[PDB]
């Protein structure tokens, strides 16, 4: 029915109208200052003015940065994109890393159109064409139980109708402004033609032949770019069997994307199209090569770069593919000079207590208070994380002796049948052959 | 269904375990290791429960010790249409695909959609056939006769069902079976009259029936990309299929059990042999299981205090720190000699192998003494020695011989460190002459 | 520049023995929608598409004299073939 | 007369009915226990029980463990199949080395399967096709159908033809006048040649004239094929053999190495023992042999191990001539034969013994009768004591030249001299590489 | 044509005891390794033996090459010799044992005996009917003798072979019936009406008489190699020239041996095994020499032959060093042919047939100065300085080359010695191994 994965609980900043932070509220308790400094951030993307904006928020494992992140995407709706991405990603078989860098700071830059959807359904009841040998036009009359209602059609649809075998009788959808033809089956008053026919039979359209609605259209600027750079051709509408080549990466040209830059604001200029700049999120910034690193520095300086938020967790650790550089939490002193860093705290006993209460209330299990104070000092005691995870087994051990509710006997027997890192590395380490 | 010679772990029929989640000592092929049973059933509880999603569990203990005796019980207790996929650890170094690419698909291969959908058919047992021809032959009339054990009725054919009865040719007595909707019949057999062989259908010959669909999330991620069709989830070459696909599956999915439409059957993926993973694959493992459709992973691993893949320090179970935060750890122990034992029984019953009672305290001494895989495998071998004499029962004269000729370990190394002269060592020196 | 004609009939590659054939052979796997005639209207016109069929194979002879003379139908209106 | 290369004086374990081994049969010397030992495998495979079973010809250098795997294979005999293997093969630069091992896993199981085939034949007497009323439509082809009459030695037949069957023939070159082979599994057509009841006189095309089939036209004849899963899994995920337009142009294409599934390997699975649970197939599995399995990395070994823990796994049979030596691909693991700790405790270990004397100069005596030479008595003696002194494949290769340096001096007799004379005009590894250390510029 | 740096050497220079002349045959010196390698000469020749691998091994400048080409010059003609190098194998769409496999199966010739028809004679009428769109081709054509007439029917290759190389009434043709070749040999008609299209000169032949259709049976050779490339798939005879055969499977090798071995058992063909020439086979992975170990103990194994000029090296792949920098697997199933430097006689006569071959009138002088500076520095020095003396020699008009301008060429272009002699004394002018340079001359 309803599933949670190590957050949910979480669903906003939890700021003021003044930009101040509570305590506990949205999910979250404590870090007031990193908060404050993400709803910052949150009013400078929306404002919708800067580009090539660079954030690096860092502090230890377990302390709320992948929290932030998911924070600041709920706090900007589900109408500015936002790419989460791991830094790892960066690296394929097929293109080089930097274009992979370049697909992903482009898929944060989206488009909003307004379009209108026009949709003819019924009952074929007339298909009479004509000449002008090349047909000039054909007539169709369509039926619902509300009514008929008779077209003109050009005639690239009737070559669509031809393809698709529509005879007198038929259920046909026809959309008006894309052409679409779509054959629903034969009518069910021609059921009895036959007493047996390969030929699937449906109802009439109980609404009107004519539809109208009003419809929005989200896309990016990588959709544009991938539709606009296929190699093989364009495909059709349907194709359940593969393409015979296989179609695979490129390099996509910059002549293509400032072509498609181009289009893009001839269509905003005419008040089609409205400009939403998102959020590009890279976890683990770490891994990421020198290379990278530097062509990042590089794309950060163009004109539609998203806003970009970094994370990591290490300390001053020699940066990947170098071997004599030494930097704080892996990132270039190149690179380091174009961010702002948010430090982030970690917690003390009261905050666990009070995350393990918000865990344990999101995931309808119900505890006891000294269930609660000995998972607290098991959280203070090991990590933060082991708690978390370990308050599912004890739910299920508490169902299993037909009880709801969790006691600290159940707990005593999920801390006794699973292990932490450091019990574990214990008996690893006095142990005779490979544990 | 399912040809198989016998397997290494083909007594291992589930988790032999009561109603209160309490391990027997000897049930369903599986002695010993109670503390680990009851673990590996919390874990199936919560995978059957399915309200929690993104779980990494850990199995570690020495080698020979019954992990992935305890992943095939959990594969086998959590029976049909719900995803496991077994992978091992060296078997997404790909050339085709990046290591996240791989991992994305194996994560994405464990989680399920049941749909259940129902079609009307037909089914029965073809009387006579009669097809009509006119003057000219333009229009074609015809008439089926089909019955099954309780009706009988004659149907007027139309133009496409004498074409499709034409095509796939059909005579009097076969048995078919015959969609209307999409024209497609399918011969069942012949029916049981002498005057293969199937049985005439009973009951009606217009049958509603419901079939219930499991599809796996790679497979409409594969469908619903453009770059290939169906035929790359059996030839094997996706090539990358970009993210935004996947945002529109997972959107959709989630309008489609909003709707009520379809329902999420979350799996289990088991990792064997973790520690081969580089720290790219680590890394994006860590930041993978807090997806909403994310399955319960389970990793296996048997190293020590041993260096990390693609790095220059060392780590406990050859895995880091921030990936053994996210875990709970089940530990597996040594068997002790009854264990050992009972365990080399079920392994003679299921090889068929009758063995004596001093034939068995011998394999249990040499098990001890050596490894238990050592007398697994000793002890069918030993019953080819024993149909050589032409007698059924293993004695310990056949346990003696194949003892013998068959070597293990430590018996290895030992001869080879006093003849290393013969061997090729690190440098690539050897002596082959037999004498100076 | 014509030396692969020169090579083919050097070696006389237009009177040899073939030497290997496959063991299994096999055509592509069918799809199945229950209860869906476009889904079998789709496969068959991706499976048999007329241009493309018609395109690696002929035309008969005196069917094209029944196009060109008895029909009026131009050489450059044919499907090529 | 015959060619002969390093073996084919093997013909076998060369055992008794109860498993003893004699001291000479087979063209086999000594190694009794390995013997014993290998014909107990023998049996084993023979069984037909058992799946995922390993052993290890653990061993020196020129001690007879590829002549052992090859007495393995002539004693299993042809049916069942054997798939010889260098650790070198599975490096390949168009799929990861994991496919290859699986691919060969596969193809070292067999089959046997009697099909029905649905055939029509004849000699093509009219050949007529029918028009369609629009054949510019843009949908539906130029033609209707095409009738086809047929006649066979006692027998005429006439079809009719939907085009696509129609389009094989056209592609298969047929006229008026030739003898055709139509199959209706697939749809593929053989065209045999011209019949002979015409002129076979008057022909530029080099074409063979063969007289009509026997029988009527439309048969269904049974026929026994032995195929391995592989070639099922190949057949599958790169369809060829259909009449549709992907068959068609999966022929055309350059071939290449894909990652199979393992979804496919499940379906073919299921197909195989529905097949055998009608009594139409049977499973005849087989050998694997890898030689050199120290070239192998910690991945394929790692791989190895769950590979062989499948239900349908074949038995793997593994040689190494190695001490204490580091694995591939690991910088600090020392484990005996180059084999990893993890894979050893699956398998069973058969050691090889260096030889003798006496054995050395009666393996040079059955490689002189094998290769039709006939030494004297000292020239033998001077040969065993030399491969005592150097090696056995020195002594063993230095017998075609002495042959040619009896041959030259018009003798059918090989002599001490031209031993005398091999050695010098022919060096081994010992004083070459005593030339190399006493040498000004790396002689 | 032009010259080679082998072009003297044609043949080995043996006599029929396998006895090598001092000076024979383009070969001079060397008479231990000649015997050698006519032993392994006639090992090749007798067939009978297979996967065999010598090993030719010695100091730079000494013959191992000249040895290999005499070999092959010895060989004989429609006998395969591969000669390859050691960094060939190493390609970006093949892996090294299937680079090897293929040099392997190279060297193995296959001799297939055909039965041809031979049809000569003026052609009296060609009919051609052909489709609208023209695919389909059918005809008959009348060819004719002096004594006899026939009819033939024609196919569309036949058609193809007579639209192109246009044949019109009255000219003499010559087809074979088995290699589908048409050529024309003349015209003897004479045609008065000749519409003025063409500038066509042809040949007055004279008629053709006696038998219409004369048969005839033709031998040719061809690779191993060459039929599982043609049987690998559909367009195989492409890549049989463009090299686009990627990773034959093993099936099609299983299956070419079963037909090759039938082929064999009939009388149809015969085997003709051949020899694999490696040079520089030190330049190899150790995969490939595990590969080759178990790749030479096959039936249809040709014999190979290696060439290294190395000591003990170390092997690559490994990081341990072995002697010619091959493991000891590899050398215990080797013969080693060993080659030793030369004298100053012998370097004499080298340069004197080398001088005789690019066509240098050498004084006796220059000849003796010639041989001192060979012998004081290496042979391919002296070698080399004779094309250059000869061409300072015709710059002052005169056909013979004196010691002047032997000096001149010594002066003009330098040995390795006196390199490394300019060199080690002005180290601040080249570029240090750590980069350093200096470009200012103050
Ligand atoms: N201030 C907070 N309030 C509530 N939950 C928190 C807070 N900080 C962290 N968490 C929880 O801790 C878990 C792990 O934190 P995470 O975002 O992974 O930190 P990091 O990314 O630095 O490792 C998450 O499930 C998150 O819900
Ligand atoms: N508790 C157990 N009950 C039954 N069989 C077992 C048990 N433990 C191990 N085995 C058997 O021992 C054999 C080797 O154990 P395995 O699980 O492969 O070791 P590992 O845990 O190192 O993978 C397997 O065939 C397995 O079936
Ligand atoms: N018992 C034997 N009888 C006869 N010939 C043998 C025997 N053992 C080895 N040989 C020969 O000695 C050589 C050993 O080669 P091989 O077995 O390939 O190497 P290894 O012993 O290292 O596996 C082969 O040519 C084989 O013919
Ligand atoms: N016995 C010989 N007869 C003729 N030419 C020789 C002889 N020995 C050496 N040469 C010449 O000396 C050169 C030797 O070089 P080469 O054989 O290529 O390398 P290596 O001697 O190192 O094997 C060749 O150019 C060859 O022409």
């Amino acid at each position: 029915v309803t599933r949670t994965a190590a957050h949910t609980h979480i669903k906003g900043l939890g700021l003021d109208e003044s930009g101040v932070a509570k305590r506990v509220e949205g999910g979250f308790v404590g870090q007031i200052e990193a908060r404050e400094a993400c709803g910052v951030i949150v009013d400078l993307i929306k404002a919708k003015k800067m580009s090539g904006r660079a954030i690096l928020l860092a502090g230890g494992p377990s302390t709320g940065k992948t929290a932030l992140a998911l924070a600041i995407s709920q706090e900007l709706g589900p109408k500015v994109p936002f790419c989460p991405l791991v830094g790892s990603e960066l690296y394929s078989v097929e293109v080089k890393k930097t274009e992979t860098l370049m697909e992903n700071f482009r898929r944060a830059i989206g488009l909003r159109i307004k379009e209108t959807k026009e949709v003819y359904e019924g009952e074929v009841t007339e298909l009479t064409p004509e000449d002008a040998k090349t047909i000039s036009h054909v007539i169709v009359g369509l039926k619902s139980a509300k009514g008929t209602k008779t077209l003109r059609l050009d005639p690239t649809i009737y070559e669509s109708i031809q393809r698709e075998k529509v005879s007198i009788g038929d259920v046909i959808y026809i959309e008006a402004n894309t052409g679409a033809v779509k054959r629903v089956g034969r009518s069910d008053a021609y059921a009895t033609e036959f007493d047996l026919e390969t030929e699937e039979y449906v109802p009439l359209p109980k609404g009107e032949v004519h539809k109208k609605k009003e419809i929005v259209q989200d896309v990016t600027l990588h959709d544009l770019d991938v539709a606009n750079a296929r190699p093989q051709g364009g495909q059709d509408v349907i194709s359940m069997m593969g393409q015979l080549l296989k179609p695979k990466k490129t390099e996509i040209t910059e002549k293509l994307r400032q072509e498609v830059n181009k289009v893009v604001a001839k269509y905003i200029d005419q008040g089609v199209a409205e400009l939403i700049p998102g959020v590009l999120f890279i976890d683990e910034v770490n891994m990421l090569d020198i290379e990278i690193f530097t062509y990042l520095n590089k794309a950060l300086e163009s004109n539609i770069a998203p806003v970009v938020v970094l994370a990591s967790n290490r300390g001053m650790t020699t940066v990947r593919g170098t071997e004599d550089v030494i930097s704080p939490h892996g990132v270039p002193p190149d690179l380091i000079d174009r961010l702002l860093i948010v430090r982030t705290l970690p917690y003390d006993k009261d905050e666990i207590r009070t995350i393990i209460e918000r865990r344990a209330t999101v995931e309808r299990l119900q505890v006891e208070s000294s269930a609660l104070d000995l998972l607290a000092t098991m959280g203070t005691e090991t990590s933060l994380r082991y708690a978390l995870q370990l308050l599912a087994p004890c739910g299920i051990l508490a169902q299993t002796s037909n009880r709801k509710e969790i006691v600290v006997n159940d707990v005593n027997e999920a801390k006794l049948l699973f292990l932490d890192a450091k019990r574990s590395t214990k008996i690893l380490e006095t142990s005779a052959n490979y544990l | 269904k399912s040809l198989s010679l016998i397997a290494a772990h083909s007594h291992i029929t589930g988790l032999g375990l009561d109603e209160n989640l309490q391990p027997r000592p000897t049930s369903e092929g599986m002695v010993g290791q109670l503390q680990a049973r009851r673990a590996a059933g919390v874990i199936l509880k919560m995978v059957q429960n399915g309200t929690i999603a993104g779980r990494a569990v850990l199995v570690a203990g020495p080698p020979s010790t019954g992990k992935t005796a305890l992943a095939m019980g959990v594969s086998q207790s959590l029976g049909k249409d719900v995803p496991f996929t077994a992978i091992a650890g060296s078997e997404i170094f790909s050339l085709e695909l990046s290591k996240t690419e791989a991992l994305t698909q194996a994560f994405r291969k464990s989680i399920g959609i049941k749909i259940k959908e129902e079609t009307e058919l037909i089914e029965g047992e073809v009387v006579e056939i009669q097809i009509d021809r006119s003057i000219t032959g333009g229009h074609k009339q015809g008439k089926l006769t089909i019955k099954t054990t309780d009706m009988e009725t004659i149907y007027e054919l139309g133009n496409k069902m004498i074409d499709g009865l034409t095509k796939e040719k059909v005579l009097a007595g076969d048995v078919i079976s015959i969609d209307k909707a999409s024209g497609k019949i399918t011969k069942l057999g012949r029916s049981f009259a002498r005057s293969r062989f199937v049985q005439c259908p009973e009951g009606e010959l217009q049958k509603r029936k419901t079939v219930v669909h499991t599809v796996s999330l790679h497979e409409i991620d594969v469908i619903n990309s453009r770059t290939q069709g169906f035929l790359a989830l059996f030839t094997g070459d996706t090539g990358e299929i970009r993210s935004e696909v996947r945002d529109q599956i997972n959107t959709k999915v989630a309008e489609w059990k909003e709707e009520g439409k379809a329902e999420i059957v979350p799996g289990v993926l088991f990792i064997d042999e973790v520690h081969m993973l580089d720290i790219e694959c680590f890394s994006f493992i860590n930041r993978a299981l807090e997806d909403e459709f994310a399955p319960i992973v389970m990793m296996a691993t048997n190293r020590g205090v041993s260096k990390t893949r693609g790095t220059n320090y060392k780590s406990p179970h050859g895995l880091p720190l921030d990936l053994l935060d996210r875990s709970i750890i089940i530990t597996t122990k040594s068997y002790n000699e009854q264990e050992i034992k009972t365990i080399l029984s079920i392994r003679a019953q299921e090889e068929e192998v009758e063995l004596s009672s001093d034939a068995l305290d011998l394999l249990t001494k040499t098990g001890v003494e050596t490894s238990l895989r050592y007398s697994s495998n000793l002890i069918s071998v030993a019953q080819q020695i024993a149909m050589k004499r032409k007698n059924n029962t293993v004695e310990v004269e056949d346990v003696k011989r194949a003892y013998l000729l068959f070597l293990d370990s430590a018996r290895s190394v030992k001869y080879v460190q006093e003849n290393e002269s013969q061997y090729i060592d690190d440098q690539g020196n050897v002596q082959i002459s037999i004498a100076k | 520049l014509n030396v692969e004609k020169h090579a083919y009939e050097r070696e006389y590659l237009n009177c040899i023995q073939r030497g290997y054939h496959p063991n299994v052979s096999a055509p592509p796997v069918t799809i199945e929608v229950l209860g869906s005639s476009h889904v079998t209207n789709s496969i068959n016109n991706e499976l048999f598409d007329p241009l493309i069929s018609q395109a690696l194979s002929d035309i008969p002879a005196i069917t094209q004299y029944n196009m060109h003379v008895k029909k009026g139908i131009p050489v450059e209106d044919f499907p090529k073939t």
